[PDB]
C-alpha cells in the first residue's frame, strides 16, 4: 500500500483493507477470550472459537489451534511412550507429587 | 454553495458526492440523518 502511494485514494482504500478489518477482528477478539489462561486451559479456550460458522473464520482459527495444540501434544507423546514427564510451570493435566 | 453555481457543472459534483454515499461513507452535499 506504500508503494502507490507515491495512486489511490480513501474511497479507493475501503476495498483494499475490507478483508483485513475481519482478520484483524477475530484476532484482536481472540486475546480477550483468553487472558488468564495458560498451558493447556488455553489451547481449551482457543478452541471454543474454532467453530465460528463461516468457512472464513473456522478455518483461520483452526490453523492457530494446529500450533497452539503442538506442544500439548510433545507432553502426550512423551508420557505415552516414556513416561518421563517435565514441565517446571505446571500445564500438562498429569501432576506428580515429590 | 451550489445556489450560486451553474447548472451543466453542478451535476458533475453531485454525482461524485453521490458517487461515495453508494459505498457508506458520508457526502458533501448528500449527506445521512440518524436513524
Amino acid at each position: 500500500l506504500h508503494s502507490q502511494l507515491q495512486s489511490l485514494t480513501l474511497r479507493r482504500l475501503l476495498v483494499w483493507t475490507y478483508d483485513p478489518k475481519i482478520r484483524l477482528k477475530t484476532l484482536a477478539a481472540l486475546v480477550d477470550h483468553c487472558q488468564g489462561r495458560k498451558g493447556g486451559e488455553l489451547a481449551s479456550a482457543v478452541h471454543a472459537y474454532t467453530k465460528t460458522g463461516d468457512p472464513y473464520m473456522r478455518s483461520l482459527v483452526q490453523h492457530i489451534l494446529s500450533l497452539v495444540s503442538h506442544p500439548v501434544l510433545s507432553f502426550l507423546y512423551r508420557w505415552i511412550y516414556d513416561g518421563e514427564l517435565e514441565d517446571t510451570y505446571h500445564e500438562f493435566f498429569v501432576a506428580s507429587d515429590p | 454553495l451550489p445556489g450560486t453555481l451553474p447548472l451543466a457543472s453542478q451535476e458533475s459534483a453531485v454525482v461524485e458526492d453521490l458517487l461515495y454515499v453508494l459505498v457508506g461513507v458520508d457526502g458533501r452535499y448528500v449527506s445521512a440523518q440518524p436513524l
